């Protein structure tokens, strides 16, 4: 079975697709048309990490050669806290730090790292796989561009006025204790 | 000023 | 009386702004967008029909008048610097627009070595111009330019891109990251020119005398034992985004030695300054070496001036120019501006000098009565 | 505009220079009745505003000002509106996270007219030059 | 060249009152909040995010397939809300688009595969080339193109934009008539 069960304070949406035996933090914050597929693995995600819109986060197995590695090949997608998924998002990568934004329609390698404080900017693509360092805004679509950043900046009023108004207007899944 | 709703109701009303 | 404008074009960049300034207000790469085709087009371009450059040049100038400088055309005087030896038809063309088109009181086609020496408050020095297209020098005594003693090589910024575009094609390592981590050669057939000039400004430098003379020496290694300096490390400049071109070490200092070498014709960036020195009329040689302005984009270079005085230096003990040239002292200017606008600087300060720029600029009744603009061709 | 292709019609315009061109891009002429076209016709600078705010500025100060907003900044990064943030104010860039403490300049306690621009070092030479070469064409 | 056919499915589309083409497929949320002020086009897959704050959209305006109308969040000194999202008349809103934009004038169009930053200001008679990002407190002022990524001005609209792009909204609402139920 997809275990869909989910920590207390989640106001995932019933609109917001979700499949596989996901896990997903207390705080966590998910709009409508999200869409949270696990056909690999199970996918954790942390308290706090906000999912908004056409975000896509797919745990698919690599087509680009499939030779069933170490057969089943769980590989569970760790996601930090704090964090932020803007829409149109299209991430892949199998471990992120906390306090990480993604811009509107970025995508993001399988193969990528992706550490604590790091900003993807929108329009913005890393196929390329490496370790991403600490603080590192990508920015611009005809390059990367990466720079240092001198510190990260979360979003929890934002999410805490979502917490308040998001259930008044859409039904959260009622998701019984886990 | 009429809400999208309201049209939305008076659609269906309508069928 | 208004301020009047002052324009230098070039072949790289042109350089925009008003009169009694510090510094240029515009500088920009010397293209026009045409609708429907990526790459852009060169403003000043030589050796065209006259009609494709004027609508280029009316162009550009409008896009200089009416999105950099916020002002009127018609209202100001124009102080254009044009290098000496400039082609002739690009010139009546560029004031055929100025006139024609624009309506503009009056343009002076300065030259780009005297404003140069302008600046300094100096009123004689050997003016070395390391141009884009080529690199020119031109000795001027007492405010008037020795057309005599000329010189030019065509050893500037166009030759300098090519070199590095041959030396890149030649020891190219590009991870494409699509499956080709590895090093994957030429994956693309041509550089772009704005990705050669951002790595050669970038991370290209100058080397010392002695390291320069040591590559030169090398690069022949004929019965040579491990005899090159030691390059500095390799640098990742990204292509693209996903591409990385490792442009090797061995390259950042010896893309831009084809400036300085000689290659059995004795002909130089550096060897340009004593050739046209020793033309000279003899009095005027002693009060031209001890006063060297250098100017043009390439000249800012990292490590180009000491490298190029040391070159001076050297040549000069040669018997070729030892008898004559022998016991010189050399010296190098250092004007209030970069060397992109020193010229654009002299031309600044012609320009606030109201009283004389009337008289020593053409009126726009003149150019109508006539059509025919000044030249020192003969008339 | 793009929306319907127009560039598909081109009407030709009379004049020393015969231009093709969209209907929408050209200008009709009442006293002459021949329609005249952009590059035919002649601009004029009619008034100065700033883009990021919308406040219009006399010439006066525009030349004074250099043609340059008094409060707007432009990202050096990549040419956008940096953004004034309070912590005691510094600029941030929207796009890339260029903050003002990247070069080092000092917080200001104001919110917009603490920020300036520095001092050219060679403006004084340039005024001794220019007084000099002043009086020598006089 | 004027604006081809565009047929659509009567069945999955919505006619109202005041004349607004609603699709089903389109992702309305908190719709008692949202205003269209009629004749108004939004296609399939639209996701309108009215549960936040009040989203009013002007007369003739066309909002194209897979495009989300998302109000923008404001940080104000005095705590934390959402700002309400009003659209002018008029307004053409290329495929693929996302739009967290404060305000956006009449007779503006966004180009295809377009983000606009949060609290930006689209003044009226704009345009927003394809494959463009305005980073967000983002000015576009009357009759510029911006264009790039980030979004910069490159150019300027020919002066007959507020009698074409009404053309342009009328007649791609005088053609989106529904399929022949044959
Ligand atoms: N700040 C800089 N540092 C290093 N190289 C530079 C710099 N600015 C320009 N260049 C290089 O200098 C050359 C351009 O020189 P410059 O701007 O003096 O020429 P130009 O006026 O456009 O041309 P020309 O005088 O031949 O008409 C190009 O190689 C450009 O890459
Ligand atoms: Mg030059
Ligand atoms: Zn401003
Ligand atoms: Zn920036």
């Amino acid at each position: 079975q997809k275990s869909v069960k989910i920590a207390p304070g989640a106001v995932v949406c019933v609109e917001s697709e979700i499949r596989g035996d996901v896990t997903i933090g207390p705080r966590t914050v998910i709009h409508p048309k999200a869409r949270i597929i696990a056909e690999a693995g199970p996918i954790v995600i942390g308290e706090g990490n906000l999912i908004e819109e056409q975000a896509l986060i797919i745990n698919a197995h690599p087509d680009n050669i499939t030779p069933d590695a170490e057969d089943s090949e769980p590989k569970p997608m760790i996601i930090g806290t704090n964090n932020v998924f803007e829409v149109g998002c299209y991430s892949q990568a199998m471990k992120m730090g906390d306090n990480n934004v993604i811009e509107s329609k970025a995508y993001v390698g399988r193969n990528v790292i992706l550490t604590s404080g790091c900003i993807i900017g929108a329009c913005c693509n890393l196929n390329t796989f490496e370790v991403i360092p600490e603080n590192t805004v990508i920015y611009g679509a005809d390059c990367l561009r990466r720079v240092q950043t001198e510190r990260p900046q979360p979003q929890t009023l934002q999410l805490d006025f979502l917490m308040k108004i998001l259930p008044n207007y859409h039904h959260l899944k009622k998701t019984m204790k886990g | 000023s009429t809400s999208l709703l309201s049209e939305i109701e008076q659609s269906m009303e309508a069928e | 009386e208004k301020t009047a404008v002052v324009i230098d074009l070039g072949e790289a960049f042109t350089k925009c702004g008003f009169a009694g300034e510090t510094g240029p207000r515009c500088i920009i790469p010397s293209v026009i967008k045409k609708a429907g085709m990526p790459k852009p087009i060169k403003v000043v371009q030589y050796n065209i029909n006259t009609e494709e450059l004027y609508s280029y040049l009316k162009e550009f100038i409008h896009i200089l008048y009416f999105r950099h400088l916020l002002v009127n055309p018609r209202d100001r005087r124009v102080v254009v610097i044009e290098s000496v030896l400039c082609p002739s038809h690009f010139r009546e063309t560029l004031t055929r627009v100025l006139f024609k088109y624009f309506e503009v009181p009056s343009v002076l086609l300065a030259p780009s070595h005297l404003m140069a020496l302008l600046t300094l408050g100096i009123n004689s020095a050997m003016v070395l111009d390391c141009g884009y297209r080529e690199s020119l020098v031109l000795p001027i005594y007492e405010g008037i330019p020795v057309l005599n003693c000329w010189g030019a090589l065509p050893l500037g910024g166009k030759a300098l891109h090519k070199e590095l575009e041959t030396q890149l094609l030649e020891q190219c390592t590009v991870d494409t990251g699509a499956a080709k981590e590895q090093s994957l050669p030429s994956v693309m057939g041509s550089i772009p020119e704005g990705v050669l000039e951002d790595i050669k400004v970038r991370t290209c430098f100058v080397s010392d005398l002695t390291r320069g003379l040591k590559i030169q020496a090398a690069k022949f290694n004929i019965d040579g034992n491990t005899e090159r300096p030691s390059p500095p490390p390799n640098v990742d400049y990204p292509l693209d985004g996903e591409k990385i071109l490792h442009v090797l070490g061995s390259i950042r200092d010896s893309v831009v030695e084809i400036l300085f070498e000689q290659d059995n014709e004795e002909k130089s960036v550096a060897t340009l300054i004593l050739d046209s020195l020793m033309q000279c009329p003899i009095d005027t040689r002693k009060q031209l070496a001890e006063n060297l302005v250098i100017i043009g984009g390439t000249s800012m270079l990292p490590g180009f001036l000491h490298r190029l005085l040391a070159e001076i230096r050297y040549l000069v003990e040669k018997p070729k120019y030892k008898k004559t040239l022998g016991t010189k002292t050399f010296r190098i200017h250092t004007p209030p501006a970069k060397a992109n606008c020193v010229a654009w600087l002299g031309g600044a300060i012609f320009g606030a000098l109201q009283d004389i720029l009337g008289s020593r600029s053409v009126s726009k009744e003149y150019y109508n009565q006539t059509g025919r603009i000044p030249d020192w061709c003969s008339l | 505009a793009s929306l319907l292709q127009s560039e598909r019609v081109l009407y030709l315009v009379q004049g020393e220079k015969k231009v093709r061109a969209p209907l929408s891009q050209l200008y009709f002429c009442r006293y002459c009745s021949e329609l005249r076209s952009l590059e035919c016709v002649s601009h004029e600078v009619d008034s100065h505003y700033c883009p990021s705010c919308l406040e219009n500025m006399p010439s006066a100060e525009a030349k004074l000002k250099k043609n340059r907003c008094a409060n707007c900044f432009d990202c050096p990064g990549c040419m956008h509106t940096l953004s004034t943030r309070a912590t005691a104010y510094y600029l941030a860039c929207g796009f890339c996270r260029w903050t003002s403490r990247d070069v080092g300049m000092a917080d200001k306690s104001v919110a917009s007219g603490g920020w300036q621009e520095p001092d050219h070092p060679h403006t004084q030479r340039m005024n001794k030059l220019i007084e000099y070469y002043q009086q020598l064409a006089q | 060249m004027e604006l081809g056919e565009l047929l659509y499915n009567k069945s999955e589309y919505i006619e109202t009152a005041s004349g607004n083409k609603v699709s089903r497929q389109s992702v309305l949320c908190g719709s008692q909040n949202i205003v269209l002020n009629g004749k108004t086009i939004v296609m399939n897959d639209c996701i309108i995010r009215g549960d936040l704050a009040n989203v009013r959209v002007g007369r003739h305006c066309v909002v194209k397939s897979r495009s989300v109308i998302r109000p923008p969040f404001k940080k104000f000194s005095k705590g934390v809300a959402f700002f309400p999202l009003h659209i002018g008349d008029h307004v053409f809103i290329e495929e693929d688009c996302v739009v967290n934009a404060a305000q956006i004038g009449s007779y503006v169009h966004v180009g295809k595969n377009c983000v606009i930053g949060r609290r930006c200001v689209l003044k009226d008679c704009c345009k927003i080339l394809d494959n463009t990002v305005l980073p967000p407190e983002t000015v576009v002022p009357p009759f510029t193109v911006f264009s790039g990524c980030p979004g910069l001005f490159s150019g300027e609209l020919p002066e007959c934009t507020q009698e074409l792009m009404i053309d342009v909204t009328k007649s791609y609402y005088q053609k989106f008539l529904p399929l022949t139920q044959v």
